[PDB]
């Protein structure tokens, strides 16, 4: 994973 | 359950939440009222944003500006009731926000030149309570907030299977106040821990408050 989250 | 690691680049939830923390999410198999809640980002579903669940389906959701506070009352689509919510007293809060923008961790007794003290607060929305930080020289302009068909300004009746999403960072997070309700069908999951934070602030890995 790791995506990000605004 | 199934969990999905999630990186913090934005101070959107501070002080819940810092730049750098590294989350955890549990994704669903519905949000309660207040759950930290990670979505796809309804005007462009390939990008994820993470805001706490502040609406229900059939909530009549009022934001005041000025005070920065918020008043639910759930169930109505003439309202019957109100959702019990309570603000604790403004205080210092650690960070300093300088105006592009950034944000410090600052000691209370100290200043930041070209830098702006923030304010923290402790809001409670019926059974949970979590921080919310305000800038003193901010204030909403109403005028660009997402403006509900048939609704006054800074008033949304959340639709059923919707939700009204805000960060804690109140004055600088792009939330359902300005791009509207996030749909049942974009919810990711529900954040549950930090697994590890890097500036390395290994304090902060455990259970979100
Ligand atoms: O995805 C990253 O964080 C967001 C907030 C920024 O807009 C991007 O440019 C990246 O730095």
């Amino acid at each position: 994973x790791x995506g990000x989250a605004y | 359950f199934i969990y999905e690691p999630f990186q913090i680049p934005s101070g959107s939830m501070m002080p819940t939440l810092l730049i750098g923390d590294f989350i955890l999410v549990e994704k669903f198999a519905h949000p309660k009222r207040g759950d930290i809640v990670v979505f796809k980002y309804p005007e462009d579903p390939k990008l994820d944003y993470i805001k706490r669940a502040v609406g229900l389906p059939g909530d009549k959701v009022t934001y005041d500006p000025v005070s920065k506070e918020l008043t639910i009352q759930p169930g109505c689509s003439a309202c019957e009731n109100a959702l019990p919510v309570t603000y604790s007293n403004v205080e210092p809060s650690d960070f300093v926000q300088t105006f592009t923008s950034g944000f410090f961790e600052v000691p209370k007794n100290e200043t930041k030149e070209n830098g702006i003290r923030l304010s923290e607060r402790k809001e409670t929305l019926g059974d949970v309570t979590h921080r919310i930080l305000t800038v003193p020289i901010a204030q909403d302009q109403v005028g660009m907030y997402y403006q509900q068909p048939g609704q006054q300004l800074a008033t949304w009746i959340v639709p059923p299977g919707q939700y009204f999403m805000m960060g804690d960072n109140r004055d600088n997070s792009a939330d359902s106040r300005y791009w509207g309700f996030v749909p049942e069908a974009n919810l990711v999951g529900r954040a549950t821990a930090i697994w590890m934070s890097f500036d390395l602030r290994l304090s902060r890995i455990g259970g979100i408050h």
